[PDB]
């Protein structure tokens, strides 16, 4: 996990043009839907 | 043809016809055509699954490792292999694609459970 | 063989060809003018990128600064904001020489020279700096000077050895055994000879090219 | 408020000067700019030194200028900037001195301290403090308060002028507090904390309406956001200083009411340039308030608030130090005579020397 201030520095440098931030993903590969 | 400027580099020389792909590992000038004149064939791969269900990489590690240590650049493709065999650490995008990929599987899965959940009610519903 | 002749014109249109650009090289009040309605340099028609649209309104130019002060700022400390807004640590150029252009009718045109101090190490030479041409940057007042230039620093955290790609370790391993060493000391690779500097790192001037003086 | 003696011209109209026609030398230089050729640092000084008329003064400012396009403008003499400003007092061109000043970029005209306090004693004796509040507000764009002498001759053009005007527009309160805070920086008299107060002050006013980019674009400051906590700060130090140090009342009252107005108001350059996770300066002003009325209460429990007006202050400041800035800054001026007299002889030698290699040349050739 990235420390929250330099969160914060990519949200200035590219402000007006952001994703919604993602977390830690999946521990596992999710079982494909089937 | 006669180059000017320019570095060697290690890449993949697609070959084979149509819908039946086959690469040569090569070392080559950048400038060269992707199917022409090359140094030296430093291994080769095979993308299709054979009978047994393997995918082939041949790789001349001892060449391999001479051409690196003479200045001889990498492509992403080639990287990407270098990494599954293990003679290289795995790609930065090899691990984000493959994060991003269980992201997405994530979603899939919590929708069908919605879906499931929201066909319940319709059995609710009855 | 001996059929094969001399090719005078082509010797003469490649001498010729030189000699104008010789006299009629372009100044950098020429090649780094900017029309600011539409962000597009009038000699080569080039637009500049999106990114750079906000700063280019909002910031100035080294020579700007430079030309407001005594001695064009000899001694004077220029930070970037892009430094400011990327590093915590002080990223500065210690102005040694500065040439302005003298045909620009503001002098904010030029090229500068200084000691590079870079996340709060500093270099050991003057070298030419780079990207004077950019609306990025800041001058330092003096009596911020003490205050800006403050920095202590912090053990290095990153690692010196890591270890072998899985393959690598076992071919390793493998050589050890055949050789008849035998040992259980795990292989490491070496990170200090070869460290990689950030890539906004300040680049070697003197070395980078420079635009032609055809018009588009 | 400066000696005659400060302003006495007699050891400058006694330096030993070349005499050339200004029309002879006027011919060499355009000569040289046609044929795209470097000009001489003392050819544009003799033209400086051999002024001799108001309509001259005309014809030098042209060249003065041509001298800042041209290859050698680095190499304008200190001595030729001091003897310009010195030519526009004798021949009553002040208007010509102050404009060249404030348009420094286009004639490179960077005076010396000593030189700043000549022309602006000439406006404050006049009485024309409109043109002596434009030549301390130069001052302080090229972060000229080094002598002591400006500093009490910039502080009482402040102080006088800020009583005069009861309305300040926000460029006004910009350069008005740039310029107390550098020149009071320089002075730990009380008369310096009370500037240093009053410009944190009003910059705050501009950064917590008009935002931190209207203070510190193109400004000798500061471009991080807090100047009201750098106000507060004099306060606390001023409070818990084991010497007894001093804050003036109008001060004081200058920072409750930026306070209270802030606190209770009524093309693509548009960007957030603080982080997100650090606290805005709008939202901090609540507890910004509470360390006010706390350390004006210490203060005044303590006695270091100083009812006299800083007009009143900043006078006895000026009539008690003043007089041994004169003769310090009078002994410097001397020295500096004596070093440019020499310099400037080097350099008639070395022309001297090229013109005979340069008829040797002629004559192998
Ligand atoms: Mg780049």
């Amino acid at each position: 996990q990235p420390p929250e201030r330099e969160l914060s520095r990519l949200r200035r440098l590219y402000q007006g043009n952001l994703l919604e931030e993602s977390g830690p993903p999946p521990e596992s590969m999710p079982e494909m839907p089937t | 043809k006669a180059y000017h400027g320019g570095h060697l580099t290690i890449r993949l020389a697609l070959g084979g016809c149509t819908n039946r792909p086959f690469y040569r590992i090569v070392a080559a000038h950048n400038k060269c055509p992707r199917d022409g004149r090359f140094v030296e064939q430093l291994g080769s791969y095979d993308p299709l699954p054979n009978s047994h269900g393997e995918k082939l990489v041949a790789l001349n590690l001892d060449r391999i490792r001479h051409w690196i240590g003479c200045g001889a650049h990498l492509s992403k493709p080639m990287e990407k292999l270098l990494g599954l065999s293990g003679f290289f650490p795995l790609h930065p995008m090899m691990i984000t694609n493959a994060e991003r990929l269980r992201r997405r599987r994530a979603r899939e899965v919590l929708l069908a459970s919605q879906k499931a959940e929201s066909e319940a009610k319709e059995t609710e519903a009855s | 063989r001996k059929k094969v002749r001399p090719r005078l014109i082509a010797e003469l249109a490649r001498r010729v060809r030189a000699l104008r650009e010789q006299r009629n090289q372009p100044r950098d009040s020429q090649l780094y003018a900017l029309d600011y309605e539409t962000l597009t340099r009038p000699h080569s028609g080039r637009r500049l990128p999106v990114r750079a649209w906000a700063d280019v309104r909002r910031e100035s130019r080294l020579l700007q600064l430079l030309a407001r002060l005594p001695l064009f700022g000899l001694g004077r400390l220029v930070t970037r904001k892009s430094w400011l807004w990327q590093h915590d640590e002080p990223c500065y150029w210690r102005l040694t020489r500065v040439r302005p252009d003298y045909t620009a009718q503001n002098l904010d045109h030029g090229r500068a020279w200084g000691i590079l101090t870079f996340k709060g190490k500093s270099e050991d030479t003057a070298r030419e700096i780079e990207q004077v041409m950019y609306h990025d940057w800041r001058l330092v007042p003096k009596h911020e000077e003490e205050a800006f230039t403050a920095f202590t620093a912090k053990p290095e955290d990153r690692l010196n050895s890591v270890p072998y790609p899985p393959l690598l370790r076992a071919m390793i391993l493998a050589e050890r055994q055949k050789n008849g060493d035998t040992s259980v000391q795990e292989p490491l690779l070496n990170l200090e000879r070869t460290r990689m500097r950030p890539w906004d790192y300040p680049a070697k001037q003197e070395t980078k090219g420079r635009a032609k003086g055809t018009p588009v | 408020l400066l000696s005659a003696a400060y302003v006495d011209s007699h050891q400058w109209e006694a330096r030993e000067k070349e005499e050339y026609h200004l029309a002879d030398l006027a011919s060499l230089m355009d000569k040289a700019y046609e044929r795209k050729l470097p000009v001489s640092s003392l050819s544009i000084s003799r033209f400086v030194d051999n002024i001799a008329s108001r309509e001259d003064l005309d014809s030098a400012e042209y060249y003065l200028y041509k001298f800042r396009h041209s290859p050698n403008c680095w190499y304008l003499r200190d001595w030729t900037i001091h003897s310009w400003i010195r030519q526009c007092l004798k021949y009553g061109a002040q208007d010509k001195a102050l404009y060249t000043l404030v348009n420094k970029v286009q004639y490179g005209i960077f005076p010396d301290n000593f030189t700043f306090n000549l022309l602006m004693d000439y406006f404050i004796k006049k009485g024309n403090y409109k043109d002596a509040l434009s030549v301390v507000f130069e001052i302080m764009m090229q972060e000229a308060f080094d002598v002591p002498s400006t500093q009490f001759l910039s502080l009482y053009v402040l102080y006088r002028c800020l009583a005069e005007k009861t309305e300040l527009t926000w460029e006004e309160e910009r350069d008005f507090g740039a310029s107390l805070l550098l020149s009071g920086l320089k002075q730990r008299n009380t008369v310096g904390l009370s500037s240093q107060l009053y410009g944190y002050a009003l910059l705050g006013k501009v950064e917590l309406q008009r935002g931190v980019r209207a203070v510190y674009h193109g400004m000798p400051l500061m471009w991080t956001p807090g100047y009201l906590d750098r106000a507060l700060q004099v306060m606390e130090r001023v409070a818990s200083s084991p010497e007894d140090l001093k804050l003036g009342r109008e001060v004081l009252d200058v920072l409750d009411g930026v306070l209270k107005v802030v606190t209770s108001p009524d093309g693509s350059a548009n960007l957030v340039e603080q982080l997100d996770t650090e606290e805005p300066e709008q939202s901090k002003l609540p507890r910004y308030l509470e360390r006010f009325q706390a350390s004006r209460s210490k203060l005044q429990e303590l006695n270091r608030v100083e009812s006299e007006s800083l007009l009143t202050l900043t006078t006895q400041l000026v009539k008690e130090k003043l007089p041994a800035c004169e003769a310090e800054d009078l002994a410097t001026y001397e020295q500096k005579l004596r070093e440019w007299h020499l310099e400037r002889v080097q350099l008639i030698q070395r022309e001297q020397e090229q013109r005979e290699k340069a008829k040797q040349e002629y004559q192998a050739l």
